[PDB]
């Protein structure tokens, strides 16, 4: 039996992996939706930090 | 999250990183001629993507030394892309803009130049000085194309109106240490509803610098201005040869 606080709010021993990721079905390639002008300030999709 | 921008119109896109927000000229987007406003009776031909894109048409070096330059509209695309054929094609044309004036520097570099719209804006000479001659700017002054023109007396504009004043029309500055660039939309101004893009320059686009360009020896000297447009809700009328001029 356990007692100590420490050893009772304790993670070892955790068997499940956490993923962050999972997989989705995909047999065709993804489709392209109609998209029009953006004249915005805030939303930049072009800019990234590879 | 104002500093910050993507504008996105037809196949092209830009970005900034050193915004300072967008203007709407006399606070209004640009839109289609409605029914009521319209008076010529032909099915108008409005291309969309093909002609309403950036097109990026010019650069110029800012100089300690400056005085300013200006650009005409449509007058700087009329010979450029499927736009330009369309304004050569029809008697009829209008459309929106907008302008994205480009300029980056260096936190050690310093600066401002003032952006701004000038609606009909016409040129007027120095008449010989004295002011006894009627002089009469050239074409090549009036409609100067893509490359545009300098400012002979930018203190009065070229037309006797005080360039302190500009700024009751549409404009926003670059001030090196703040933003690199400036976005100004504007709608179809005129008192028709279409009008020639070959005769008649509905406004024109003044990059001036007002606090002059400076830098120690050492950092990059070499600062260009460059300018890229899109026309926005563009409408063609009156169909019939290519015309230049």
């Amino acid at each position: 039996g356990d007692r100590v606080a420490d050893v009772i709010e304790s993670s070892i021993g955790d068997s499940v992996s956490r993923a962050l990721t999972h997989a989705l079905p995909a047999p065709t390639g993804q489709n392209t939706q109609v998209s029009s002008h953006r004249l915005d300030t805030g939303k930049v999709p072009a800019l990234q930090a590879a | 999250s104002d500093r910050v921008a993507q504008l996105t119109i037809g196949n092209s896109t830009i970005t900034t990183q050193e915004a300072a927000n967008i203007i709407v000229g006399y606070g209004e987007w640009p839109s289609y001629c409605s029914d009521s406003d319209a008076t010529a009776v032909d099915k108008p031909t409005r291309p969309d993507v093909s002609v309403n894109r950036f097109y990026t048409l010019d650069t110029k070096l800012w100089e300690k030394s400056s005085k300013g330059w200006y650009w005409k509209f449509p007058d700087v695309l009329t010979e450029t892309g499927v736009f330009g054929q369309n304004a050569q094609f029809h008697y009829l044309y209008r459309s929106g803009f907008c302008i994205h004036v480009q300029c980056n520097a260096s936190k050690f570099h310093q600066g401002a130049l003032l952006v701004a719209v000038l609606p009909e804006y016409v040129i007027g000479t120095v008449a010989g000085g004295t002011g006894t001659e009627d002089t009469h700017p050239p074409y090549k002054q009036t409609q100067p194309g893509a490359d545009g023109f300098e400012l002979q007396h930018p203190y009065v504009l070229d037309a006797g109106i005080p360039i302190s004043q500009l700024t009751v029309c549409p404009h926003q500055w670059i001030n090196l240490r703040t933003n690199n660039c400036a976005t100004i939309i504007v709608p179809y101004i005129n008192a028709l509803p279409f009008d020639s893009a070959l005769n008649h320059c509905n406004f024109g686009l003044l990059v001036v610098p007002i606090s002059p360009l400076d830098y120690d020896q050492g950092a990059t000297p070499v600062i260009p201005i460059t300018i890229t447009l899109a026309p926005m809700c563009s409408e063609f009328a009156g169909l019939r040869q290519a015309v230049t001029q």
